[PDB]
């Protein structure tokens, strides 16, 4: 019945902390803190509930234990331990779960062999180590990441403008054959080839410019379908290296696991 | 626009442009760069004739241009008098129609475009009609400020244009009363002579609380000291002088003009604080409505025209959604396992229910086709729910981890209260960096418009018919169906109302608070808690709360704006948020908070509600409020999450704003050509030297075109601040690798020698400036509150400005040094360390004299309040190089982005250099009397903060959407609780930064 060796007594811990450990958790996951308060012999307790983090004070007098104006328990543990077997609908109809699951404070010390002192000497140095290269490459994708976003919605926007300058010269023709036709099928009987011949170099001349531009579009468009793909694939890369980076951000953190099996910053000093 | 041609910066003195004519002719005009359109059209028509089917072209008089812009536009040019380079033309060509509508409708628009940014004629197509009713519904708005601010002309006019910059309260702190003669305040008043525009003073002494009529009294009654006037005599005159003349601020546009207590004007009562003296100048009325130019306001076209249902609260079943399949997913399938989405039901941030997810897949075949059931009912639903979602990959082993691809939020009912039904398809947006939470509650609701992005489609349960949201005439019935002293617990009660926003609320107090809710009306301010304490996910809990909140007593703005944050969602709950605003926020004030409450408007969950009425209301009748409403809303224009609501936004603004769009139009083009200068700079000259691009620089500012946009346009920083002609002699790029422009105008006003000759600012391309922003905001704050509890420690919040993404304007502030600079003033005196004493020596020889005291008191009062500024947010450990002090002595911090970026070991900046100074060069410096009452200073400035952190911690939590990295979650605000000490009460708090002091002195 010892409150400071149970699994789901974490004790100095901040409420940023316990979120970040009941996060997406199941229902029915625990945990237990002292006070945010810090004063002595006060405590709370969290648990998962509904896809939130409810939070319940217990209350101390007289030696007793418990978190209503009746109370009764000896202590935390026998509190606890009631609620684990059966269900805080006592408390609250509407809270008709029991202390399922906890989460432990030392049931995750994966370090393996012999706890030779270069666990943190040199291992955590080197997964650090592997953590700030993993970090700023993960950094440096996403700069050109959001830089290739930003030049592609600059070529989107210019290819649509390709497509009003296209659909204006476009209607050029069709107006050119609308209202050059009979003119033209005039001066065909007058025999003055002459005038055919300049308005068909100025036709010649519009469709020889709208080649241009048009040309010029599809050569845009194709950096365009180039510059897109290769966005793609920085953001596959960016999904891949985001499970990698927490995986090896979690495993070093929880190699300061055995700083604290020293018990004092005279270790990472070292890599100071 | 990169420049006056597509890839191009200048287009050359002579180009040719492609004529498209009615006729199907092309003709070929070469012109020169600055020709007017009129010049075109007329040359264009008078070459036409040398081409064929000429016979076919009516008069030059029946047709404009017509082209296509940089923005994709196919811009009618009606306003032919525009340079041809002006246009931003995407490609030199010009196409020949008749005009069609209506001439000024289309001119105003394309000033409106250039104002915000973007072709308004994009709105006109959007098919959503919650965008089209919004521009149509909005309208009354803009009549009822355009309306109110003609209605007493001309003065009604000069309000709205030169509103009085005044004090919330005319109340003087005793500190500031006692820099009064015995009560009384002496002034200065200036006058003109045609002549030769000849200056004359007249040197007053009054009570600090006369109105400007009165000082006109006092002006015009010692000048006919000697006259000689009868007792009604001397009231003609004083009669004639008050009606007819005003006082008008020398070296800015400020004027003095509704009756406020003159100390209660802000430029007076800093010159009691500063002791110095307030010059005025006496102006005509006739000259001020003289540059008042009358601003009309017509009707869009959109404004007039355009070409069974069933209660929530009867559909007796479960809420369930249906995933269908995913598009465009950029995932690695060999480096993935599978994929799936993860979705919950949110009011605000409190899931409603516990979340659901479909089925895990492969990444090559992203379908699910699931209905995913939600543990909630369907009439359970609030108003405010809304459903958020996103696409999660997972990698297995160690831990399995997951993590997210892209996220979508989603309004369960739209702006119509009706309930969403059928098949829905909408596109995700990137997942924000730094945020690894497999969902984003906070993210704004509606699908991302950029093209080939992850397109989730879904499908909502069509029940036989249309499904509304309950009126709220059965709301009440329900809650008359639902709910179907004491003495001890009103001290607790009291005492939660006490604990910060942030504070934790366990299980016990806050159904506590809903047992005594309807005693929580006596304490008001417990409104907040009281709302988290709701279970929203019953509609027995939520109709009872909505009778509470229908009369609750108001709670003041700095209260008030709690609820406005992404905790508070609810229609009914924000609506009595902007109540309490708009009948106890002043406009100083909501100048203040102009930051935030523009936040708040992309926690909103519709386009069209109460508070962005009420600040677009507040916009148009005050145009001081209005430059600002526009530039923040304008510098976010760059982010598509907020694009749309914003734009929709300013062009309602832009069209009723008045005359006073043409001057936001001088400044967006001065923006626009110092933001093209700089990335020429940055993006075409990186590989040249230094003296290179100063010569390009002084070369690209003499060109004409150049000076005349930025010469002659008011200062963004401060539209009272006219920017006259460019001391070019004094402009230059700067060190910072970023190299801004450091830009020098002359005052052009009348006595510009009396306030400021010269006036620079420091134009910075490439820094996201919204951090300094909302540091240097919230110091201005914390000054605030010191002054007015009678703490005369003086802060220095200069000037700045976001225009843009990551551009921005910082005012300089002369005379001043970072302390690494005048530490190289100095000489050396241990091996290679710098002489300690080299900051108080060169204070010395700045302050000579009986001064002296002055200096080491402006310095050990600015030094204390940036001490625990600093501290209590997380600025402590500066640089030399980051702190400055004026030759006046004043203490200031600079450059606090460049801090936070730099992060990704010191409480705060208590160097030996500055005991000297605060000891006045004692030795063991730290036991002297006046660093003595130095710590007692800091002390006290730091509890002054601690009993107003309610209002701190309001104003970073309403700035979470902003986008910034340091405010992603609740968490980041934490830090602040740490450093004031909230879980601790008062002498914990003391004592716990007392500590930190003993750890900024480096010893003790
Ligand atoms: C060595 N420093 C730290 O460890 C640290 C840890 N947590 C922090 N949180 C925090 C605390 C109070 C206010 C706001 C925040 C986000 C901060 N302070 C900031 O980041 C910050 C401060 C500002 F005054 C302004 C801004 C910005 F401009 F971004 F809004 C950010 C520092």
């Amino acid at each position: 019945m010892s409150l400071q060796d149970a699994e789901w007594y974490w004790g100095d811990i901040s409420r940023e902390e316990v979120n970040e450990k009941l996060r997406d958790t199941a229902d029915g996951t625990f945990l237990v803190r002292d006070a945010s308060t810090k004063m002595h012999g006060d405590y709370t307790l969290t648990l998962r509930k509904g896809g939130n983090n409810k939070l319940i004070k217990i209350f101390h007098r007289d030696g007793k234990y418990g978190f209503s104006d009746p109370l009764t328990f000896s202590s935390v543990v026998e509190l606890i331990n009631h609620y684990r077997n059966e269900s805080l609908a006592q408390y609250n109809p509407k809270l008709d779960v029991k202390l399922l699951y906890p989460v432990s404070k030392y049931q995750q010390d994966q370090v393996v062999k012999e706890d030779n002192i270069e666990a943190v000497g040199k291992k955590l140095h080197e997964y650090n180590t592997q953590f700030q290269e993993k970090s700023r490459e993960y950094d440096r994708l996403y700069e050109e990441y959001t830089r290739t976003s930003q030049e592609i919605q600059m070529k989107r926007t210019a290819i649509e403008a390709f497509n009003e300058t296209i659909k204006i010269f476009e209607e050029q023709c069709q107006t050119q054959e609308r209202y050059s036709k009979e003119y033209i099928e005039k001066f065909k009987r007058e025999g003055n080839e002459k005038e055919i011949q300049r308005i068909m170099h100025n036709y010649d001349k519009l469709k020889s410019r709208i080649s241009e531009i048009i040309d010029s579009r599809r050569r845009l468009e194709e950096d365009l379908k180039k510059q897109a793909a290769e966005y793609r694939e920085i953001d596959k890369r960016m999904n891949s290296i985001k499970p990698d980076l927490i995986q090896l951000r979690k495993t070093r953190d929880q190699y300061l696991m055995w700083l604290t099996q020293k018990g004092v910053r005279q270790k990472k000093l070292n890599e100071w | 626009s990169s420049g006056e041609l597509w890839g191009i910066h200048l287009m050359p003195p002579r180009i040719l442009v492609e004529c498209l004519l009615p006729n199907g002719m092309i003709v070929t005009l070469e012109c020169l760069r600055e020709a007017t359109l009129i010049t075109i059209k007329h040359e264009l028509f008078k070459e036409a004739r040398k081409y064929p089917l000429h016979q076919l072209l009516q008069d030059e008089s029946s047709y404009i241009f017509v082209s296509v812009t940089q923005e994709a536009e196919r811009e009618e040019f009606f306003d032919e008098t525009r340079r041809l380079c002006d246009l931003r033309l995407f490609q030199p060509f010009l196409k020949v129609i008749e005009p069609v509508g209506n001439r000024e409708e289309k001119i105003l628009n394309r000033e409106i475009g250039f104002a915000i940014g973007m072709p308004v004629c994009e709105f006109d197509m959007v098919k959503d009609p919650e965008v089209q009713d919004f521009r149509r519904n909005i309208l009354n708005v803009c009549k009822e400020a355009v309306d109110l601010r003609d209605l007493n002309s001309p003065h009604s006019r000069a309000m709205y244009v030169y509103p009085p910059n005044v004090e919330s309260s005319p109340e003087l702190p005793k500190h500031i009363y006692n820099k009064l003669d015995k009560g009384q305040i002496i002034v200065v008043i200036w006058v003109i002579v045609s002549p030769n525009n000849d200056k004359q003073k007249y040197t007053l002494k009054i009570n600090h609380d006369c109105v400007p009529e009165q000082v006109i009294a006092e002006a015009i009654r010692k000048k006919t000291r000697s006259m000689l006037l009868s007792s009604e005599q001397l009231k003609l005159c004083v009669l004639e002088y008050q009606g007819k003349y005003i006082l008008k601020v020398c070296g800015c546009d400020e004027y003095f003009l509704e009756k406020y207590p003159l100390s209660q004007y802000k430029y007076i009562r800093s010159c009691i604080m500063l002791g110095r003296m307030p010059n005025l100048m006496l102006m005509a009325k006739e000259s001020l409505y003289s540059q008042l130019p009358m601003d009309c306001f017509t009707m869009p076209s959109y404004s007039r025209r355009i070409s069974s249902t069933k209660s929530l609260w009867v559909i007796n079943s479960a809420l369930r959604i249906k995933i269908l399949c995913a598009t465009y997913v950029n995932v690695n399938i060999r480096d993935i396992d599978k994929i799936y989405v993860r979705t919950g039901i949110y009011h605000g941030g409190e899931p409603l229910c516990d979340n659901v997810n479909t089925q895990r897949v492969p990444c090559s075949n992203p379908r699910w086709n699931e209905w995913l059931n939600y543990d909630i009912y369907i009439p359970d639903l609030p108003r405010a729910a809304r459903l958020c979602l996103s696409i999660c990959s997972v990698k297995g082993r160690a831990k399995e981890e997951h993590c997210p691809l892209a996220w979508g939020n989603i309004n369960l009912f739209d702006y119509t209260d009706t309930l969403v039904s059928g098949k829905m398809a909408l596109n995700l947006w990137p997942v924000p960096h730094g945020l690894e939470d497999l969902l984003n509650p906070i993210g704004v609701t509606g699908s991302n418009p950029n093209k080939e992005t992850p397109c989730l489609e879904l499908e909502f349960d069509w029940f036989s018919s249309v499904v509304k949201f309950p009126d709220m005439s059965v709301i009440e019935e329900h809650a008359n169906w639902s709910v179907s002293l004491r003495e001890n617990d009103k001290e607790q009660l009291k005492a939660i109302s006490t604990r910060d926003p942030l504070s934790e609320i366990t299980e016990q107090e806050k159904d506590f608070l809903w047992s005594h809710r309807h005693y929580c009306v006596t304490i008001p301010e417990i409104l907040p808690k009281l709302l988290l304490s709701v279970k929203w996910n019953s509609r027995d809990e939520v109709a009872q709360m909505y009778c509470l909140v229908k009369d609750w007593p108001p709670i003041k703005p700095e209260q008030a704006m709690e609820l406005l944050d992404c905790n508070y969602p609810d229609p009914m709950v924000r609506g009595f948020a902007v109540r309490c605003l708009e009948k106890y926020l002043t406009d100083d004030k909501l100048s203040q908070y102009l930051i935030q409450l523009v936040q708040v408007l992309k926690y909103e969950q519709y386009l069209d509600n109460l508070l962005v009425r009420f600040l677009l209301k507040k916009a148009l009748t005050n145009q001081r409020i209005g430059h600002f409403f526009f530039w923040h809303l304008k510098s976010e224009m760059h982010n598509k999450t907020v694009s749309q609501r914003f734009g929709l936004l300013l062009e309602s603004y832009c069209r009723a704003c008045g005359m006073y769009l043409k001057h936001l139009n001088r400044q967006v083009e001065a923006m626009e050509k110092l933001i093209n200068l700089t990335d020429i700079l940055k993006q075409e000259k990186k590989d040249e030297t230094q003296k290179v691009q100063m010569k390009f620089l002084v070369e690209q500012m003499r060109r004409p075109d150049f000076m005349d946009a930025l010469q002659g346009f008011l200062s963004p920083l401060n539209p009272a601040h006219q920017l006259g002609n460019l001391r070019l002699e004094e402009c230059r790029i700067m060190s910072s690798a970023k190299r801004p422009l450091w830009l020098n105008w002359e005052n052009p006003d009348i006595m510009s020698e009396l306030l400021f000759q010269n006036n620079e600012i420091i134009f910075k391309n490439g820094d996201d400036l919204r951090q300094d922003m909302l540091t240097l905001q919230i110091i201005r704050i914390m000054e605030n509150i010191w002054q007015n509890q009678g703490l005369d420690l003086r802060m220095l919040p200069y000037g700045c400005l976001s225009i843009g993404d990551c551009v921005g304007l910082i005012e300089v502030v002369r005379n001043s040094h970072t302390i690494m600079q005048i530490q190289c003033k100095g000489g050396l005196k241990g091996a290679l360390q710098f002489n300690s004493h080299t900051l108080h020596q060169w204070l010395k020889d700045k302050n000579k004299g009986e001064i002296y005291d002055a200096a080491i008191d402006l310095f050990t009062r600015s030094c204390a309040g940036y001490c625990v500024a600093t501290f209590i947010l997380g600025i402590g450990d500066r640089h030399n190089s980051n702190i400055m002090v004026k030759d006046d002595g004043q203490l200031f911090h600079i450059d606090f982005g460049h801090f936070l970026d730099h992060k990704k070991r010191v409480p705060f900046v208590l160097t030996q250099d500055f005991l000297i100074v605060i000891s006045k060069g004692a030795q063991e410096c730290t036991k002297t009397r006046e660093f003595e009452r130095f710590q007692e200073m800091c002390y006290k400035a730091y509890l002054a903060i601690r009993q107003h952190a309610n209002l701190f911690i309001n104003l970073f939590s309403m700035m979470l959407g902003s986008g910034m990295p340091e405010l992603q979650s609740f968490d980041d605000i934490a830090y602040i609780r740490k450093t004031l000490a909230l879980d601790k009460t008062e002498q914990e708090a003391l004592e716990y930064f007392m500590k930190q002091m003993n750890d900024a002195r480096h010893g003790g």
